[PDB]
């Protein structure tokens, strides 16, 4: 019986915390109760034996780049995250998140994950991005980013649908396994 | 049949369901069934009816003997059922029957030997808490006992909600999901095209008797967190008030729904309609 | 002393006689003496007087603990005293104290393990009946 370290970072403009809580809550889609605290955890069976795990929820505010790294050491796996519908999130991750995460921990299995996949194909959202001159950036260039790092997996999920979300965590925990 | 009180064929189907649950290794359920059988038995000597004399073996079988043999097997099942509390409960009374009526102390020795193994198991190791879901069957294509009926399923120890959802979908064609998790659908209260919805529920804690203020360890209560349960609540998010941006507690209202089922999980059946 | 109710020195001579009976291996008698000692004890937690705290070992010894330790040793003596009935009698109540108050089930396991050994002994084997005589001193 053992536990697994698992960190998640990302800008505060995507609310990955909602994803994490809705997963751990086993919440019905669009039914999660937002708690007042961070750093969620769960006890998970996937294969062979069940394990514990704690999700290092890290706020993406740039100032906290001095407390985020102290959590990094001895991390089993880290989950880099973004918003599939935010080009600015892409600029952040390829420019700030991915680089400094790679520098702090160049040696750890890594998986990149999309968000608002439901909004990725949302006609109103994509037309708003176009009229605001942002791009509904799609999967293949996400795969290009993955191959750029060679992250052991790249995934795309959503909160209001939880699609592949369970899967997301499955390959996340099987990264060690 | 229990209504019709023809106890013999009742026992026959008891054993049928025992075969089924054993095929599913549902030791808890199988042993509960054998318990239901043993319930009608007494600790008296005289075998009152050969109706309780079944086809497995048939000779004198003093009422006492059949009851104790059943109890023995039930204890075996609880042991491999990882529910040693009930095992202990029946072990005590098997012992007292030995003491007061048969005076065969060798049975005492073996019985309580296993009893020690049980206590060791219960304090020593840890076991996962099974999740519970609320299954609301709706539509009209459902059978009589399923139409517009809500059940609770004692799923596996770590079934994610939609894993069990899919498992049920395998159990049922026309496998769709209504999205208004809380209310039923009045059209679907009569319409065909069976509609269902599933979601995890909160296992309301038990009330361990004589424990309400005792400084007991955690193991006993963790046992009591999952089993011997009938009460179930579900937290209901709601907006009631102004939806100010920086704040949500201007509108947070939780319309929890308690669920009281006829029987106690776990039971002979791994699910039950909410009574 | 029992008349005089100075219980402490009373316990002291209790232990003296225990030493004597042990020297005679009169496990029955020795264990009865320890029983007489344990009689005044309670199953409460608070060690009410350090008078019952003897010289064999001395620290907190919650009343409960001292009583149960005594009971344990008494059970040992009855076992090698070949009088398992009284052993069973005290084993029951040691168990119930465990259940209702300390919740240490390992003690349950070991205690009732010995309890089974006792029942086995009593049904299985046979033991001689001691003779009794009338001694008239004049």
């Amino acid at each position: 019986m053992q536990a697994i370290k698992c960190v998640v970072v990302g800008d505060g403009a995507v609310a990955k915390t909602c994803l994490l809580i809705s997963y751990t809550t086993n919440a019905f889609p669009g039914e999660y109760i937002p708690t007042v605290f961070d750093n969620y955890s769960a006890n998970v069976m996937v294969d062979g034996k069940p394990v514990n795990l704690g999700l290092w929820d890290t706020a993406g505010q740039e100032d906290y780049d001095r407390l985020r790294p102290l959590s990094y050491p001895q991390t089993d796996v880290f989950l880099i995250c973004f918003s599939l519908v935010s080009p600015a999130s892409f600029e952040n991750v390829r420019a700030k998140w991915y680089p400094e995460v790679r520098h702090h921990c160049p040696n750890t299995p890594i998986i990149l994950v999309g968000t608002k996949l439901d909004l990725r194909d949302d006609k109103d959202t994509i037309e708003k991005l176009k009229e605001k001159k942002l791009t509904p950036i799609t999967y293949p260039q996400g795969l290009a980013m993955a191959k750029e790092i060679g992250a052991v997996k790249y995934l795309e999920c959503s909160a209001l649908t939880q699609r592949g979300l369970k899967t997301v965590f499955d390959e996340a925990i099987r990264a060690v396994l | 049949y229990k209504e019709k009180k023809r106890e013999d064929i009742y026992i026959r189907y008891l054993y049928k369901l025992r075969d089924l649950h054993r095929d599913c290794e549902n030791y808890t359920e199988a042993a509960y069934t054998l318990l239901l059988h043993a319930e009608l038995l007494q600790w008296s000597d005289k075998p009152c009816v050969p109706h309780l004399l079944q086809r497995d073996s048939y000779y004198v079988y003093t009422q006492q003997e059949l009851k104790e043999k059943l109890y023995q097997e039930i204890i075996s099942y609880f042991d491999k059922g990882k529910m040693w509390e009930k095992a202990i409960k029946l072990s005590k009374e098997l012992a007292e029957t030995y003491e007061s009526k048969v005076f065969d102390y060798e049975g005492l020795g073996n019985l309580l030997k296993k009893r020690a193994s049980f206590y060791e198991n219960i304090i020593k190791a840890m076991r996962p808490q099974p999740e519970y879901f609320a299954v609301g069957y709706y539509g009209q294509g459902f059978p009589s006992f399923l139409r517009n009926k809500i059940f609770i399923y004692r799923g596996k120890e770590y079934e994610r909600r939609e894993d069990f959802s899919l498992r049920l979908l395998t159990q049922f064609p026309n496998a769709e999901k209504m999205t208004s998790t809380t209310p039923p659908g009045e059209d679907i209260k009569s319409s065909p095209k069976q509609y269902m919805q599933c979601f995890t529920v909160k296992p309301v804690m038990s009330l361990p008797p004589s424990y309400k203020d005792k400084p007991v360890p955690e193991q006993i209560l963790n046992y009591y967190r999952a089993n011997e349960v009938q009460q179930f609540r579900y937290s209901r998010p709601f907006r009631k008030g102004e939806k100010d941006p920086d704040n949500e507690f201007a509108t947070m209202w939780i319309e929890r729904t308690t669920y009281t089922t006829a029987y106690t999980f776990p039971g002979i059946l791994k699910w039950f309609e909410v009574k």
